[PDB]
C-alpha cells in the first residue's frame, strides 16, 4: 500500500516545506492510471524565491528505472525547460537505489548541472509525516549567522560539530543542503530535553 | 569588579574574618561569593547564613585549635625524647 | 584453604586460643568456626546431614 | 506473499500499560491496552498497515530505525537497546548516551570495532594500531603519509 | 604472597622487571590497572608506576 | 522467631525465595533455555532410563524431590545439565565480557570532558554537555516531583496562593502548570518509542531541593511567621531571579555578574533544577521562612549544584565503557535463562 | 594427605605430607579404593565476632598446634655442570668474581650444604 | 599486623564490594607510594571513600553484608523468643566498646535499667541524625498469610536519627541498597561519615551477636511429616494437570 | 622469528610492554575478613 | 605541473606560538577549582616544598603534604592555573589565567 502513502504525504511533504502547488491536483485512481500509462507522476511546486520544485514518482516497474537511457533522456529533456529550477525530487522504489547505472545517469545529470540539487529517494522516505513520528525529535534549520555566533561564543569550527547527512529523513523534509546547520530538540531523561547543533554534509547518493 | 556585598554576607565575611586567625580559612571578595560558600562547607559550618549562632562555632574552633596544638607538643616532646634515648642506646 | 566435603571451601581467618573459643555446657568446642550464610545460597545439604549423622556415630562409637 | 506483511514470522498479542491525561488533567495509568509484539522486524511493512498506528512504530533494531528515521531516532534506539541488555541492575542513563553519541557522531551507526574506529578516528594511527592489528595499520599509514 | 623491592632483575629487552615471584621480578600492573587508574584520574600514580618503578626513562628527540 | 535459614533469607542477609523451596518443597521442572530436557538420546528418549516417547514429566527434567529429601539418578542428571551450564556460562562471563570491555574502551576512550563541560574528541564534539545535564553520577540523588500526578483541579488546590491579590502569584501558578504541561509532553513521548519505558514523576537531580528546606526549619527558631505582603513579595522576586540566573552555574559568577547572554543549550540543562525549586519553594511552601533564611536556601542550592558538576579532563570514555562492559558479566551468567 | 607412600625415597617439588588422617564418621564406597584425606573437625555453625563472614572459617589456635591440617612441604633444586668447565665447590673471595650481593659462602662444605642445617634468605 | 605468623591481607567485610572480592582464595595487590606526588594524589583523589557512592549506577556501594544485615535485624527486633529484645545497662554499654567512637552516656541509667535496641541504635544514629521511612526486607506479603508479623517492625521509621520503630535489615542497612541509611548520611554529611557509620553500625550488630546467638541446623531444614504430606499433594496435583 | 611478530597479539609489545607494565615495590598476598578494621583501613 | 619537492614544505618543526591571555571579564571557565586541579596544586607544591621548603605559612607542620594543603586553604599557595582554551592555526594559544587564592577550593579538612 505504498502508492496510496505516496499520493498523501507527498502533498502534505509539499505543504511542510511552505511551497505553493502549481499544478492542480487529481483523483488517487488518475494519479495511479498515469503512473501505470507514462511511468511517473510529476508535481510541480513554486519557492517563496519563486525556485521550482518538481517532484519525479516513479513505479517500480517502470521503463525509466531498468533502462538507462530512458532516464537519461527524461532528464535531459526535463532540465531544459524555461523554468527557475532549483531541485529535482526523485522518489524511486528502494530497489532502484542499488542500481549502479540509475545512479550514474543521477551523478552525470548532477556533473553536467552545477547549479541545480538532483537527489534520489526510496518509496519509504514519503510514506509519513516524518516530523509527526514520535521517535524523531525537533529538526530545525538556522541561519548561517546563528551558527557563527554560536560557533565564535564555543571557538569551534563547523568540522567540530556533530554530523548529519542530508538525505536523512528529517533533514530532507526541512530541506538542508550540505553546508547547513539544524538545530535539534530531543528528549533526555537526564535533563528532560536537550539541544544540539548539527553540520549538514553531502548525501550518500 | 565587585563593590560592596549585602548585610548578611558583610556579616558572614566578619565571622570568616574573626575565623581566619582561629582556622585554616582566608576571606576573599568574589562577587559570586563561591569561595565563602566552599569554606564554611569545609568547616563543616554552614549555620551562619540563616542562624545567628556563629559564636559557638567560633568558640568550638578556638578549642579544636588548642587541642591539636597540645597533641602537636606533646608528639614533639615524645619523639624528641626517642630520638635522644636511640641516640643514647646507639653510642 | 580449606574445605568440606560439600564443595564449600573457605580461608582460615582468625586463630583463637583454647580459652577463647565457644564451649557447650558439656566443653565441647569447635575446631572450625564457619559462618551459618554458606549454606543458604550454595544448598550444601549433604554437609549438614553429614554433621547430624556423625554427631550421633561418635557417640555410639560407630 | 500470501496474508501478512514481509519480515515477521510471528505476531503475538501483549498487554502494555500506559499514561494519558484526562479531561480533568489527571494522568492516570491505562492497564488494558492491546498492542503486536512480532517476531522480526519490518518497519517499512507494518507502516504501511492501516489497521497499525505508523507514528509509534517500535523496533529493536537499529539498522532498520536508522534507515526509516534518521540518525537521531536511531541514536534514541541505541540508548534502548543497551538499557534492555543492561536489565534494571544497569549502569546511570548518562552512559548510555556515550554510547549513542560516540556511535551516531558522524551521522551513520558507526561500530565499536575496527571498521568504526576507522571511520570516527581515522588519522589515530596509534590508537588504532593498539586495538586489532598492528602490522596492518603501521602499513597503510606509511603509504598515506 | 610477595614483595619485592625497589629494584632487581630486569628484562634485556624491554628494560621492565622480570616476571612474577619465580624469576624475583616484578608484578603486573596490566592493561586494564591503567584503564581504572585513568578512569579516576590518577596520573601522577601512573607516572610513579609506569615510569619511575618500571622503565621510564629519557629521550633526546630533535 | 528461631529458624535460622528462615531469617537469613527473610532480612536478605543471604538466600531467597526458591532457595528454601528447593531444601525443603522440591526442585521442580530444570529448564534448559527456557524449555526442558530435549531428547540427546536416540530418537526421542532423554535418557537410557526412560522408554521412547515417554509421556510422563519426569522424564523430561520435572525433579520431584528436594535437597533435604534427596534426588534420584535421573534426577541427579537431569540437575547436573542444568549444573554444567552455571559452570560454562561463569567461564564465558570473563572471557566473553573482556572481548566486548576491550572493545568498548578502544573506541570510547578518546572521550574527554574540556572546559565547557561538552565531550571531544581532541577538536570534535561527541556531546554538547556530558549527559545533557553536565553532572557527576556519584552526585545524583532521587527526588520525586509533585506536581506531576496532579490533576489542573488539585494543581490549584496545591499549589495556588490564595493570601495576596496580585498578578505575580497568578503567573507562579502558570509557571508551575506550564512546566507540569512540559514534562508531561516530552516523557509521554519518551514512552512511545520504546518497550516498557513508563513515565515516571521522581528522576535523578542533583540537588535535594525539598530537604535543604526541611533541614533550615528544624535549625529555625522561628516558629509560625506572622503574615507579611512585602516578605512574601519579596521571596516570590528572589526565587524567580534566582531560576532565571541558574544556568550560570555552568560558567561562572563573572558572567553572572555581567548578565551576558547564556546559551540555549544551558538554559535547557537547568531545566529540571528550575522545575523542582518552583516547586519546593513555592508561596505554599515557604510561608514560614524569613526573607533572610530564604538567601541560606538559595545560597545552599547552588553550592550543592556545582558540587555536583562534572570535573574538566575526566575521561569519561573510560568510565561509560566500564558502567556498561560490568553489567555484561551477570547478562552472560544468564545465558540459560533465555530463548 | 598422605601424597604418596614412598615419599622419603622421593626428591619431589612441591609436594606436602600431611601427617594425619582420618577416615570419615560417614565414609563412602570411594574410601574402599583411595586413603581418605583430611580430619574429622569439630565445626559451630554460628555467627563468632564477624571473622568468619564472606566465605571465611575461625580456626582454633590449639588444633594447629597440636597437628592439625599440619604436614611437611618438599622442595627441590637440580643442578647441571657442563662438563670440565664448572665444578662443585665453595669460591674464594680473592679469586673468584662478582659474588653475589649479600650472599652466605660459609655454609658450603665441600660445595654443598650439609644435610639438617637451616637454609635461609641470602645463603648458598 | 605486628603478628610475625600473619602473612595475608585483612580488610573489612563491608570493603569487599569495591572490588568484587571474597575470601575463598582471593589474592589482590597492593603497593604504597612513596613520590611527594603520587601520595598526595592517593589521598585526595583515590582515597575509598570517593566511590562509596558507584559511579555506575549512582547508588550506595557498601554496607552491611551477611552478618550486621541479619544481626541489625535481630537487635532492632521488637520481641525475643526469650521475652521482649531489651538488655540491661551492663550489656547496652558492651555494645559500643568496640565501635572505636566515642561512648555515649549512661549515666542517667540504674544497673538493673533495660535498654531495647532501638535505643541503642538511636545513640549511634544522633551523631548523623537523618530521616528515613521504608518497608523492610523482613515485611514480605508472600509470607504475610502464614507469618503473624508484628505490627512495630514492618515499618522502619528513622527521623533526626532516632530509630521510632521497624527493624533494620537489607532494605536500610543493606549493602547497595539506594536511600538507604548510609546513602543519606552520605549526601548529608559526606561519603566518609558514612564509612565510619557502616564500621559503627557493623559492631553494635556484631556485638549483640556475642551473646544472643545465631545458627542453622538441619532440622531448619526438615518438614514436618504433615507437611511433607501436604508437599507432594501438591506436586501430585501438578504431575495430575500435566 | 621476526620484527613484526613481536608486535600483534596479547605477548605482543603494545598489549604487554607498553599498555601494560612490570613495576616493582609492589605486594600481592592472599585477603583475609577482618571485622576491627575500618572500610577504609587494610590490614 | 606538480612538480618535485621544495624547501617550502616538508618542515617538522612546528611554528612557535603566541599567548593569548582571555581578560578577566571576559572568561567562561568555572571560578571553582576542580578535584583535578587542587590535587594537582597541592602535589606540585608539596614536591617544590620538598624541594626548596621556603613556605610563608605562619603555623608548623612536619610533612610537605599538609604544608601545601595549609597553605592551598589559607590561600598562600605561589601557583596559577592556565585552562588552554584553543590553539588557532594561524598561531594563537588562547588560554585562561585563574588565580587558586581566588577560587573555591573543593577539598576537605
Amino acid at each position: 500500500m505504498a502508492m496510496q502513502k505516496l499520493f498523501t504525504y507527498i502533498y502534505e511533504f509539499i505543504e511542510y516545506r511552505k511551497m505553493v502547488l502549481l499544478e492542480e491536483k487529481v483523483p488517487y485512481d488518475k494519479f495511479v492510471q498515469m503512473v501505470l500509462n507514462t511511468g511517473f507522476f510529476r508535481i510541480n511546486a513554486e519557492t517563496l524565491n519563486h525556485g521550482i520544485v518538481s517532484v519525479f514518482i516513479f513505479g517500480a516497474n517502470g521503463k525509466y528505472v531498468h533502462h538507462g537511457g530512458d532516464m537519461r533522456t527524461l532528464l535531459t529533456n526535463t532540465l531544459n525547460e524555461k523554468k527557475h529550477y532549483e531541485e529535482l525530487i526523485l522518489i524511486v522504489d528502494k530497489p532502484v537505489l542499488s542500481k549502479k547505472n540509475i545512479l550514474d545517469i543521477i551523478v552525470e545529470q548532477r556533473a553536467a548541472n552545477p547549479t541545480i540539487v538532483i537527489n534520489i529517494y526510496p518509496y519509504h522516505l514519503f510514506c509519513i509525516n516524518i516530523p509527526k513520528v514520535s521517535a524523531i525529535p525537533k529538526h530545525k534549520l538556522i541561519t548561517q549567522e546563528e551558527a557563527q555566533e554560536f560557533l565564535g561564543r564555543e571557538y569551534l569550527q563547523p568540522q567540530d560539530l556533530m554530523q548529519i547527512s542530508a538525505s536523512d529523513p528529517p533533514v530532507v523534509w526541512l530541506g538542508g543542503r550540505p553546508g547547513d546547520f539544524v538545530q535539534i530538540e530531543r528528549p533526555s531523561e537526564t535533563a528532560m530535553h536537550a539541544v544540539v547543533i548539527r553540520f549538514i554534509t553531502k548525501s550518500k547518493i | 569588579e565587585e563593590i560592596e556585598p549585602e548585610e548578611n554576607i558583610k556579616r558572614v565575611i566578619f565571622f570568616l574574618k574573626e575565623l581566619s586567625t582561629m582556622y585554616s580559612v582566608s576571606p576573599v571578595f568574589t562577587s559570586g561569593y563561591m569561595p565563602l560558600l566552599y569554606d564554611l562547607y569545609r568547616a563543616g559550618y554552614l549555620e551562619v547564613l540563616w542562624n545567628p549562632v556563629e559564636q559557638k562555632f567560633l568558640q568550638h574552633a578556638e578549642q579544636r585549635e588548642k587541642e591539636q596544638m597540645i597533641l602537636q607538643q606533646v608528639d614533639m616532646k615524645l619523639t624528641e625524647v626517642i630520638t635522644q634515648a636511640r641516640q643514647y642506646f646507639k653510642i | 584453604k580449606m574445605s568440606s566435603r560439600s564443595g564449600n571451601k573457605g580461608i582460615a581467618a582468625l586463630a583463637l586460643p583454647t580459652s577463647d573459643m565457644p564451649f557447650t555446657e558439656d566443653g565441647l568446642q569447635p575446631d572450625l568456626i564457619v559462618n551459618p550464610h554458606s549454606h543458604p545460597s550454595r544448598m550444601t545439604n549433604g554437609q549438614m546431614i553429614e554433621t547430624t549423622v556423625g554427631l550421633a556415630n561418635a557417640l555410639q562409637g560407630v | 506473499t500470501i496474508r501478512g506483511i514481509p519480515g515477521i514470522k510471528n505476531a503475538n498479542v501483549v498487554k502494555l500499560m500506559r499514561h494519558r491525561v484526562d479531561a480533568q488533567g489527571k494522568l492516570v495509568r491505562l492497564d488494558n491496552i492491546y498492542a503486536i509484539k512480532t517476531n522480526g522486524t519490518n518497519i517499512f511493512g507494518a507502516m504501511l498497515d492501516d489497521n497499525i498506528d505508523p507514528y509509534t512504530i517500535v523496533s529493536s533494531s537499529i539498522g532498520d530505525t536508522m534507515e526509516l528515521y534518521g540518525i537521531e531516532a536511531a541514536r534514541q534506539k541505541i540508548i534502548s537497546e543497551i538499557r534492555t541488555v543492561m536489565g534494571d541492575k544497569g549502569p546511570n542513563h548518562r552512559h548510555l548516551l556515550m554510547y549513542a553519541d560516540l556511535m551516531t557522531r558522524t551521522g551513520q551507526v558507526t561500530s565499536l570495532e575496527k571498521a568504526g574506529l576507522n571511520a570516527r578516528e581515522p588519522s589515530n594511527v596509534l590508537l588504532r594500531m593498539a586495538l586489532s592489528s598492528p602490522v596492518q595499520v603501521l602499513t597503510d599509514a606509511a603509504v598515506d603519509s | 604472597r610477595y614483595a619485592v623491592a625497589s629494584y632487581g632483575p630486569t628484562d634485556a629487552l624491554t628494560g621492565q622487571p622480570l616476571d612474577g615471584k619465580r624469576s624475583h621480578g616484578g608484578l603486573r600492573l596490566g592493561e586494564m590497572e591503567h584503564w581504572v587508574l585513568t578512569a579516576q584520574g590518577a596520573m601522577q600514580t601512573i607516572i610513579e608506576k609506569s615510569h619511575d618503578d618500571s622503565d621510564g626513562c629519557i629521550s633526546y628527540i630533535c | 522467631e528461631t529458624n535460622g535459614l528462615f531469617q537469613m533469607v527473610a532480612t536478605g542477609a543471604k538466600g531467597s525465595n526458591p532457595n528454601m523451596i528447593h531444601i525443603m518443597a522440591g526442585i521442580g521442572q530444570i529448564e534448559i533455555n527456557t524449555q526442558r530436557i530435549q531428547p540427546q538420546f536416540s530418537f526421542g528418549r532423554t535418557l537410557v532410563y526412560y522408554p521412547r516417547f515417554a509421556l510422563e514429566a519426569q522424564a523430561y527434567g520435572f525433579i520431584c524431590n528436594s535437597y533435604i529429601a534427596g534426588l534420584t539418578s535421573p534426577e541427579f542428571i537431569f540437575g547436573e545439565m542444568n549444573g554444567r551450564f552455571d559452570l560454562i556460562n561463569k567461564a564465558l562471563s570473563t572471557s566473553s565480557t573482556g572481548y566486548a570491555n576491550r572493545k568498548a574502551i578502544f573506541g570510547l576512550q578518546s572521550c574527554i570532558v574540556d572546559y565547557y563541560r561538552r565531550v571531544s574528541i581532541d577538536t570534535r564534539l561527541v556531546q554538547q554537555l556530558y549527559g545533557e545535564d553536565g553532572l557527576d553520577a556519584r552526585q545524583l540523588e532521587t527526588v520525586r516531583f509533585e506536581t506531576i500526578m496532579l490533576s489542573d483541579q488539585e494543581l490549584e488546590d496545591k499549589f495556588k496562593y490564595t493570601g495576596i491579590q496580585s498578578p505575580l502569584f497568578e503567573e507562579e501558578f502558570s509557571r508551575l502548570k506550564k512546566d507540569r504541561d512540559k514534562y508531561r509532553q516530552i516523557f509521554l513521548n519518551v514512552e512511545n518509542f520504546n518497550f516498557s519505558q513508563l513515565l515516571t514523576d521522581v528522576r535523578q537531580v542533583p540537588v535535594n531541593v525539598a530537604s535543604i528546606v526541611k533541614n533550615i526549619l528544624l535549625s529555625s527558631t522561628s516558629g509560625v511567621l506572622p503574615f507579611d505582603e512585602k516578605s512574601i513579595l519579596q521571596k516570590y522576586a528572589m526565587v524567580k531571579t534566582f531560576c532565571k540566573n541558574l544556568p550560570y552555574v555552568f560558567i561562572n559568577n563573572i558572567q553572572e555578574r555581567l548578565q551576558t547572554p547564556i546559551p540555549v543549550y544551558l538554559k535547557r540543562a537547568a531545566s529540571l533544577m528550575r522545575m523542582l525549586i518552583r516547586i519546593e519553594l513555592a508561596t505554599v511552601k515557604t510561608l514560614n521562612i524569613t526573607c533572610e533564611q530564604m538567601s541560606a536556601i538559595l545560597d545552599l542550592i547552588r553550592l550543592q549544584y556545582t558540587q555536583s558538576l562534572i570535573n574538566y579532563g575526566e575521561a569519561v570514555g573510560i568510565l561509560a565503557a566500564q558502567s556498561v562492559s560490568e553489567p555484561l558479566t551477570q547478562y552472560m551468567l544468564d545465558s540459560h535463562h533465555r530463548s | 594427605g598422605w601424597y604418596c607412600f614412598s615419599w622419603p625415597y622421593r626428591v619431589d617439588m612441591n609436594r606436602f605430607f600431611q601427617f594425619y588422617n582420618e577416615m570419615p564418621l560417614v565414609k563412602t564406597i570411594a574410601h574402599n579404593y583411595v586413603i581418605p584425606n583430611g580430619l574429622n573437625t569439630i565445626v559451630a555453625y554460628m555467627i563468632y565476632g564477624g571473622y568468619n563472614q564472606e566465605d571465611s572459617v575461625i580456626v582454633s589456635q590449639s588444633f594447629i598446634d597440636r597437628g592439625g591440617f599440619a604436614g611437611t612441604f618438599y622442595r627441590e633444586e637440580k643442578v647441571e655442570l657442563e662438563s670440565d668447565i664448572e665444578s662443585f665447590g665453595k669460591p674464594d673471595p680473592l679469586i673468584t668474581k662478582n659474588l653475589k650481593p649479600g650472599a652466605n659462602y660459609e655454609k658450603l662444605v665441600d660445595g654443598f650444604v650439609p644435610v639438617g642445617t637451616v637454609v635461609k634468605k641470602g645463603d648458598i | 599486623l605486628e603478628n610475625p605468623k600473619i602473612s595475608t591481607f585483612q580488610m573489612n567485610v563491608s570493603a569487599c564490594a569495591w572490588y568484587n572480592a571474597d575470601f575463598d582464595g582471593d589474592q589482590m595487590n597492593l603497593w604504597v607510594p612513596w613520590s611527594v606526588m603520587s601520595r598526595v594524589e592517593a589521598e585526595l583523589l583515590c582515597s575509598v571513600r570517593n566511590w562509596f557512592i558507584s559511579t555506575k549506577s549512582s547508588g550506595p556501594v557498601n554496607g552491611q553484608v551477611q552478618d550486621s544485615t541479619v544481626g541489625s535485624f535481630l537487635l532492632t527486633r521488637t520481641n525475643t523468643p526469650m521475652g521482649k529484645n531489651v538488655m540491661n545497662k551492663l550489656h547496652a554499654m558492651g555494645l559500643f566498646q568496640t565501635t572505636q567512637t566515642d561512648p555515649p552516656c549512661f549515666a542517667n541509667y540504674s544497673p538493673t535499667d533495660l535498654l531495647d535496641g532501638k535505643s541503642v541504635v538511636s545513640m549511634l544514629l544522633r551523631q548523623t541524625p537523618i530521616n528515613y521511612q521504608r518497608a523492610p526486607t523482613w515485611y514480605s506479603e508472600v509470607y504475610a498469610p502464614y507469618m503473624h508479623y508484628n505490627k512495630q517492625d514492618i515499618s522502619t521509621q528513622i527521623r533526626n536519627g532516632e530509630l521510632i520503630e521497624g527493624v533494620l535489615d537489607k532494605k536500610a542497612v543493606g549493602a547497595g541498597s539506594s536511600g538507604g541509611i548510609y546513602h543519606l548520611i552520605s549526601r548529608r554529611y559526606g561519603p566518609q561519615q558514612a564509612l565510619k557509620m557502616i564500621f559503627a553500625t557493623q559492631q553494635l550488630a556484631l556485638n549483640y551477636v556475642r551473646n544472643a546467638g545465631f545458627t542453622v541446623s538441619t532440622a531448619d531444614m526438615l518438614l514436618t511429616p504433615e507437611a511433607h504430606q501436604e508437599v507432594q499433594e501438591i506436586i501430585n496435583e501438578l504431575l495430575l494437570e500435566s | 622469528p621476526s620484527i613484526m611478530r613481536r608486535l600483534p597479539r596479547k605477548e605482543g609489545r603494545i598489549r604487554k610492554s607498553l599498555l601494560g607494565s612490570q613495576v616493582w615495590s609492589i605486594s600481592r598476598s592472599t585477603i583475609c575478613g577482618n571485622s576491627d578494621l575500618h572500610l577504609d583501613e587494610v590490614g | 605541473i606538480v612538480e618535485s619537492p621544495s624547501i617550502c614544505e616538508g618542515f617538522v618543526q612546528a611554528s612557535s606560538q603566541t599567548l593569548v591571555i582571555i581578560p578577566d571579564n571576559e572568561r567562561i571557565t568555572s571560578n571553582v577549582l576542580t578535584t583535578f586541579e587542587a590535587t594537582r596544586l597541592v602535589a606540585v607544591r608539596a614536591q617544590q616544598l620538598a624541594i626548596n621548603g621556603s613556605t610563608m605559612l605562619k603555623k608548623k607542620y612536619s610533612s610537605p603534604i599538609d604544608i601545601a594543603k595549609q597553605e592551598l586553604f589559607n590561600r598562600k599557595i605561589p601557583l596559577l592555573v592556565m585552562r588552554c582554551i584553543k590553539v588557532t592555526p594561524e598561531g594563537q594559544k588562547i588560554v585562561e589565567i585563574w588565580n587558586p587564592r581566588e577560587m573555591g577550593i573543593p577539598l576537605l579538612d
